[PDB]
């Protein structure tokens, strides 16, 4: 009796939450989903006088015990199933959790059960620990798979998988398998939900971020942010620092931007000879680019998650306006003044306001709890509070090796010809990956996307070298000369035209990133000559 | 570099000479006009790009709806996709989204270049121009995507509207990454204004259109018999008929749709809808009272003869309007059932939004002493009803 009752209610909840347009379309095609026939377990559940052999048996208690065990099993299975898949299963977990919550509500109509929040925390190991299993898996997925296997696209604000993966060591846990009832009710319902959520598997976007914010609350966000900062610290202070140190030793000691007289074709030949060590280097496009993509993607994740948190936060506050005496600007026409209309409107909604209603009548404990709850609800993190600035400051602190900035300039003002600064190397990197690749090889965008550019721009900005980078850039200088003269010719099997448009496109992207970073980030006096 | 032109207007006062004082006012007035026009045009261009970007985002989100997977389900039973548009084979190919994104970023940088400027001792704040334009455009678009045509009685489903609103909000937040303006306030003003039955300018709001459509299209047809209430599906389903209505009841009265409607409207909108439903009920009750009084003598005689069946046989035959009372009570029950669904949806939505307030209300209502007067109890029920709780007595009725 308990098994069939649980199955019948679970399928009822799943069918009830299922979309109707899809059901109608499937029926028209010829793949209709049969509804679950109704039953009459109402009388059985309420029975409490089962007299047998001169004994009184409480059938409700036994059914409650079985249903409670089944609900715990389903919640554990849902979490385990999420733990055995990638980060795109978040939508599926939320949908399955909603089904379980609704089933609990339906069963609570006739039975008594522990609150869904308590059971969810029990299955997530969060009641006795600050952090649950979901947040741990999200952090694990971010470190292993998501960061080094996704390329960002700022135009669509979406993440998509890359090609030629550089890591295959995730080795996720085996998927849990159980009866159809524990997961999305009947087998027919299971196929429909899987198809519905299959569209979210090929990308990660705002819908994933908002669900993460809802599930992780605030503790999950803070711990994730701190761990990401530690990951960035390890990468920058470790492998990245070694690569830049090695690369700086193979860069020209003195580089001077040619004069316009040489012309765009001749200026490309100068740069290929000057930077021929960097071009021949192979690990640049395999390791250093990978590491830069990791940090760049992390910063993007921090930015996007903050935006989603604010969006959810403002939506939540909108629903609390009636109970906080937060009224809109009502229409006022000729004949009446604003003060009278506002006072009347406030009086109309006076009963909704909570604090004075409890104050006039209610236990002091209720008054204190209501006051604390009101204070927590009204004060939130979208009312003049942000954290992206703090993340940028911490990243700047992680950069302390002198190699990033280099020795003091001999002229007493700034380095012009010397190449002892990081922005110089980034310009060399820009040159190498702006060369048109062959048909049998992939491009930087196809592999790393915009994460690499974000990381480089952030490093430049935090070191206060953005202006120097714009002024001193081999690619920008070549583009300017090409525009001035307008000549095309193949130099070392590198077309000159297609190169400059690529330079222009990356110049636009770099400028946009620098502007965004500067916006989020918000002297020296020389002496005059003295007569001998 | 479009901010240079308003900056140039500041120099218009340098050509004035103390000898010709008459010319100063006319040149000074011309400077104020040009500056305002340039800022307005820049804001107009910005919001135009916002609409195009949001339109593309809404189109992309539309492809994720469950209704597009019917073919896959049918194929599996019997025996292009998202994410490909974000793949960049090369940067030489330029789409509409990136082109608009580049233009918007360039325009935003120009707007944010100068925090404030002074022309003829007048301080100008360009970002306020963009903020005001965004508020107007956002409100106009929201009222426009409801797609309400009175002639054909057609309205958009709440779920689709909620998705479009979320896409618009996400885009506006992305704009915040460029400019220093605060967007959370913009959301508060626009959404709160639409929540009430009339905005500041005195125009129809989202709540008013939905209330009118529900009353004049769904409940009216239920009375006519074309639709019925399905407690098993907790929604209204069109009955098998020779001619079917253009719209489908199950696509508006479902739990998901009601939750979306509550999210868009909020407690105020449901309260306004609740008041309208009670007003209709009062009209029906008043009409019934006329039929009750016109047979008062018979009913009084019938009350005291519950144990005499022979009298009841003839007393019933003398009654009038026996079917009308049942029909009207059926309409009242249908209306009350609709409110219960709305109340349940609001409670579920508010449970995971403001748990602290809901918990305090639940404790306040549950533990209220029974010996208290009716006035305080009515106040508690009204607050409880606003929270979506299932009060035994409806204060609105």
């Amino acid at each position: 009796l308990a098994d069939q009752i649980f199955a019948y209610y679970k399928v009822m909840a799943g069918s009830l939450l299922l979309d109707k347009r899809l059901r109608s379309e499937c029926k028209n095609q010829g793949a209709t989903i049969h509804l679950p026939p109704s039953n009459r377990y109402e009388t059985l559940l309420k029975q409490r006088h089962v007299q047998l052999l001169g004994r009184s048996i409480d059938l409700n208690r036994l059914i409650t015990q079985r249903v409670s065990a089944a609900m715990y099993k389903s919640l554990e299975l849902a979490i385990g199933r999420f733990e055995s898949e990638d980060l795109t299963s978040i939508v599926e977990l939320d949908g399955l959790l909603e089904i379980n919550r609704m089933t609990h509500k339906l069963l609570s109509r006739y039975l008594t059960l522990d609150g869904f929040d308590a059971m969810f925390r029990e299955a997530n190991h969060n009641v006795s620990a600050p952090y649950g299993r979901i947040t741990l898996h999200v952090f694990w997925e971010l470190n292993y798979d998501f960061l080094p296997n996704y390329c960002y696209n700022g135009s669509t604000n979406r993440f998509v998988r890359t090609v030629l993966p550089f890591s295959q060591e995730f080795q996720r846990d085996k998927q849990p398998n159980a009866q159809p009832q524990y997961l999305h009710g009947s087998k027919a319902l299971n196929l429909a939900y899987s198809s519905i959520y299959g569209s979210y598997r090929n990308f990660v976007g705002p819908p994933h971020f908002q669900v993460i914010c809802r599930l992780l609350g605030y503790q999950g966000i803070a711990v994730v942010m701190e761990e990401l900062l530690k990951v960035v610290k390890s990468l920058l202070q470790g492998t990245i620092l070694q690569y830049v140190k090695t690369l700086m030793e193979v860069m020209p000691k003195i580089c001077r931007l040619p004069r316009h007289e040489y012309g765009s074709p001749g200026i490309l030949e100068f740069f290929h000879h000057q930077l021929k060590d960097i071009v021949e280097y192979a690990e640049l496009k395999t390791v250093c680019f990978q590491n830069l993509r990791e940090v760049g993607n992390a910063i993007l994740f921090c930015l996007l998650i903050e935006q989603s948190l604010s969006l959810e936060e403002v939506c939540d506050l909108l629903h609390a306006a009636p109970f906080q005496n937060i009224l809109p600007r009502v229409h006022v026409k000729e004949g009446e003044r604003l003060d009278a209309k506002m006072k009347r409107l406030e009086s109309k909604y006076a009963p909704l306001h909570l604090v004075p209603l409890i104050e006039r009548l209610g236990t002091p404990q209720q008054i204190a709890i209501a006051r604390e709850g009101d204070l927590l609800t009204k004060e939130r993190l979208c009312c003049g509070l942000s954290m992206f600035e703090v993340i940028l400051t911490r990243i700047r602190s992680f950069l302390d090796d002198p190699i990033w900035r280099g020795p003091l300039p001999s002229n007493g003002v700034m380095h012009v010809d010397e190449c002892v600064e990081f922005h110089r190397l980034w310009s060399a990197m820009q040159f190498v990956y702006c060369i048109p690749v062959g048909t049998h090889e992939f491009t930087v965008e196809q592999c790393f996307g915009d994460g690499l550019h974000w990381a480089g721009c952030m490093i430049i900005v935090l070191l206060g070298q953005q202006r120097r980078f714009a002024v001193l850039d081999f690619c920008y200088h070549l583009l300017k000369v090409q525009k001035h003269d307008g000549k095309d010719e193949i130099i070392k099997n590198v077309p000159l035209k297609k190169m400059v448009e690529r330079i222009r496109k990356f110049q636009i992207l770099n400028d946009e990133i620098i502007t965004i970073l500067d916006k989020y980030l918000k002297v020296r006096c020389f002496q005059p000559p003295i007569h001998q | 570099y479009s901010i240079a032109f308003p900056l140039l207007c500041t120099h218009f006062m340098s050509c004035t000479h103390e000898l010709c004082p008459e010319e100063r006012h006319h040149i000074g007035d011309r400077s104020l006009s040009l500056c305002n026009m340039f800022l307005d045009e820049m804001a107009k261009q910005a919001r135009n790009l916002i609409t195009d970007i949001c339109t593309e985002q809404c189109t992309l989100s539309d492809q994720l709806l469950p209704k597009h997977c019917a073919k896959t389900i049918s194929q599996a039973v019997n025996k292009e996709k998202p994410g490909v548009e974000s793949m960049r084979k090369n940067r030489l190919v330029v789409t509409n989204l990136d082109k608009l994104h580049t233009a918007l970023s360039e325009l935003c940088f120009s707007i944010n270049y100068v925090p404030n400027m002074v022309v003829w001792e007048h301080t100008f704040t360009p970002r306020e121009y963009l903020t005001s334009h965004l508020e107007i455009r956002f409100t106009k678009s929201i009222v426009g995507m409801t797609m309400y045509n009175q002639a054909t009685q057609e309205i958009a489903k709440p779920s689709e509207l909620l998705t479009s609103v979320r896409a618009y909000m996400t885009v506006l937040q992305s704009i915040e990454n460029y400019v220093q303006i605060d967007i959370t306030r913009v959301f508060n003003n626009v959404l709160l204004q639409q929540t009430q039955h009339l905005d500041s300018h005195g125009e129809p709001t989202i709540t008013s259109l939905y209330t009118n459509w529900y009353l004049e299209t769904l409940l009216r047809q239920v009375s006519n018999g074309h639709i019925a209430y399905f407690p098993a599906m907790k929604a209204f389903v069109n009955l098998p008929t020779e001619n079917e209505l253009t719209f489908n009841a199950e696509e508006y009265s479902d739990i998901s749709e009601m939750r979306s409607l509550s999210e868009l409207l909020g407690p105020y909108g449901m309260k306004f809808l609740s008041e309208s439903l009670m007003w209709h009920i009062s009209s029906q009750v008043a009409e019934l009272k006329k039929l009750v009084v016109e047979n008062v003598d018979v009913l009084t005689q019938m009350r005291t003869s519950f144990d005499k069946p022979d009298q009841m046989a003839a007393l019933f035959k003398r009654l009038s309007s026996v079917d009308s009372v049942l029909k009207r009570m059926t309409i009242i029950g249908v209306i009350l059932s609709f409110r219960s669904l709305a109340q349940e949806a609001l409670r579920d939505v508010l449970s995971y939004h403001i748990p602290f307030l809901v918990s305090s209300i639940e404790d306040f209502k549950d533990h209220i002493p029974r010996e208290t007067d009716m006035k305080v109890a009515m106040n508690v029920y009204e607050l409880s009803s606003a929270a979506g709780l299932p009060c035994e007595i409806d204060p609105a009725l």
